[PDB]
């Protein structure tokens, strides 16, 4: 390969692990680092902010803990009206709602948790200090979780506003995955448009922002006149 | 009474030369991070208190250690000065200790109070001369006014080193180990 | 007093023309008791200072 | 049959009054020793103890 | 061992001993030591002080005893109406309340005298003799007497402005109980807001001072450039 191949190949997998679906190891990387920054900060507002984004994620992170330890006594439990294939199939149905219910709001706390660490960001006015490494990254991680909550629960078009926030960032916009997503929920509501029979300038307005992020993550991961850049072009053209 | 007030006294003087002894031998760190530390390479400048962060961290002729440590802001800063060149040789494995020549701690988060002031600075310019060596640490107190840690009454001059310096000098040569022996 | 005096959920699951939605049922119900039993006693301090007055 | 053992056991579990619950194995300690002592007369040593599970 | 390590594990040792649970061994000695102290010292409202904190301390003692007799009587007990499970349960627990409602009042009144022992103290006001090791070294006695009376009662909240207080005074700092009691005390904080869905600044004040001093402690305890220190810190941040 070339050198530019070679460190494309090396910056995409960095990027998938980014956006990680969130772990212990993975917790403890992205808080650790986002730690590093407020400290140099030394900002009261922006130590709030942290301290609301970390508080928002932990409801995350114990709600996860919360899932496993559900089915785990779902699992455990001797089922004796259930013998029938129906009534296994209610039964799951039943763990899936009550797993989604407590899920949604897990997601509206963290988010509550995520707009109450935005809102601390929002405090910080002298332009010199909002142009700073620090604030930039955990603004950027706040909408990351953000997205990626709604994300898991299926919320799509919830995650365009914070998606374009996003990439508008310090190079945000050179990322895959940040691409990827934007194509997926663009791709959804262009769908939504067409299953609800909606109007034409909204039908063409979401197509073609899925075939720009479509593209556009193509042209990131593969470069620009690959055979996979060349492919989508010629679809779109 | 009185007694207990040397004793204690000649306990604290050799705890912080013991650790002085240790701090001596981070020159191991020129030729060469643990979370919430960051180490830069420097030389003694200005007026000969503060450490100056070199533009190339690497270089052979660095002979000050500085060290910011962060916590939930910047909670604390140390500068080893150290007397002598480095062994021209590149590898740390094979390095000597210097004796510094001075040690100047910064508190700035984790405040600790002796007799409820605050000392933000502590200035040692003889870290590795007699564990004795009261007169040779400045104190520069906030309620920063400079104090000598010789003047100051005994418990006082006790709770300074055990509750003030001991801490940094113990916890800075710590980190500074770590770095050593994460790259070592 | 105001709605916000119990956990004021608004709302419910499934499809919406508002943005919000009620939360985990179990708490929700759980929840009006905390209303009821806040506003109550609340009746009950008055109660007893007509009673004092 | 066999739902009709799973009711029981929520019988039991859901079975409250004034919020205290009255099957569950919360008899004759729960959380806490306390149980069913009643007051019967208006003085003190006029008491009941009532224990069901 | 180095002369370091030797230092250390001898120190550790008697700080481990000067926490240790009171007994008659102890107490003997640590009043025989304040009494000389005292003689040395000469000032009446430090005598005063002295005669309160003994006075507190003796209330504890005095406590001790009364617990095994109480239960030592209950065991001697022919229990009738003890047929079923659930009866042998409750009367167990009603004796465990009885036990610690007593163990409540006898804290009550030994924090009572080491408060007087306290108040008398403050009457020093003199600087010349406030520095007086004999003046702080009961001062410290009294604290970490009331400590120990509130930590064996789960009070854990109302230990942390006596143990602040406590290291400040006269050297005590180096204790690695009193870092352990502080880290433990403030770790209860940082769990009672995340059970009680407290405020995110109290959440992360309490977490921080667990992590200072449970650091603290293992510097003193297992030693600089342990594999103990190096751990602890790379799971802190």
């Amino acid at each position: 390969l070339t050198e530019d191949q070679k460190k494309k190949k090396k910056e995409i997998m960095e990027q998938e692990s980014l956006w990680k679906n969130p772990d212990f190891k993975g917790y403890n990387k992205t808080f650790q680092e986002l730690h590093q920054l407020s400290k140099t900060f030394a900002n009261n507002q922006f130590r709030l902010a942290l301290s609301n984004y970390q508080s928002g994620v932990n409801t995350i992170m114990k709600n996860r803990d919360w899932v496993e330890q559900y089915r785990k006594e779902e699992a455990e439990k001797k089922r004796l009206d259930e013998k029938w294939y129906w009534q296994k199939v209610d039964r799951k149905a039943r763990e899936e709602r009550v797993v989604y219910r407590e899920k949604m709001k897990a997601k509206q706390d963290a988010l509550n948790y995520f707009s109450k660490a935005i809102n601390h960001l929002d405090e910080i006015k002298n332009p010199d200090l909002r142009e700073r490494p620090e604030f930039k990254r955990l603004l950027s991680d706040v909408y990351r979780s953000w997205i990626m909550a709604e994300y898991d629960l299926q919320n799509l078009p919830q995650t365009i506003p914070i998606l374009e926030l996003y990439i508008e960032i310090d190079d945000n916009e050179k990322e895959y995955p940040a691409h990827k997503y934007l194509a997926s929920a663009y791709s959804f509501e262009e769908n939504m448009i067409k299953k609800t029979k909606g109007p034409d300038d909204m039908l063409f307005k979401y197509r073609y922002k899925k075939n720009v992020h479509l593209l556009r993550a193509t042209e990131l991961k593969y470069g620009k006149d690959s055979p996979e850049y060349k492919h989508i072009v010629n679809v779109i053209n | 009474s009185g007694k207990s007030m040397a004793d204690t006294e000649k306990e604290l003087d050799d705890n912080i030369s013991e650790v002085n002894k240790r701090l001596r031998l981070h020159t191991v760190l020129f030729k060469m991070l643990p979370h919430k530390t960051v180490l830069y390479k420097g030389k003694p400048s200005a007026d000969g208190e503060r450490c100056e962060a070199a533009d190339k961290q690497e270089a052979q002729d660095n002979t000050c250690l500085h060290l910011e440590v962060f916590d939930f802001a910047k909670f604390k800063k140390m500068e080893l000065f150290f007397e002598g060149s480095n062994n021209a040789d590149p590898d740390p494995r094979k390095e000597q200790p210097r004796n510094l020549t001075k040690i100047r701690t910064y508190i700035y988060q984790n405040n600790f109070l002796l007799e409820d002031k605050v000392i933000s600075v502590i200035a040692d310019v003889a870290p590795n001369g007699e564990p004795a060596h009261n007169d040779k640490i400045e104190l520069f107190y906030q309620h920063v006014g400079k104090y000598i840690l010789s003047n100051v009454e005994n418990p006082i001059r006790n709770n300074f080193k055990k509750q003030f310096y001991f801490k940094n000098l113990d916890y800075f040569d710590k980190l500074f180990t770590k770095i050593f022996d994460y790259n070592d | 007093t105001m709605t916000a005096r119990s956990l004021n959920l608004k709302g419910q699951s499934g499809e919406l023309l508002s943005l919000s939605t009620a939360d985990k049922s179990n708490d929700a119900i759980g929840t009006l008791d905390a209303a009821l039993t806040r506003i109550s006693k609340q009746r009950a301090n008055l109660g007893a200072y007509f009673n004092r007055l | 049959v066999s739902q009709l053992i799973d009711e029981v056991d929520r019988i039991a579990s859901q079975a409250e009054f004034n919020k205290m619950n009255l099957l569950q194995g919360d008899f004759a300690r729960g959380s806490r020793a306390t149980s069913m002592w009643f007051h019967i007369g208006p003085n003190m040593h006029q008491r009941e103890r009532v224990f069901i599970a």
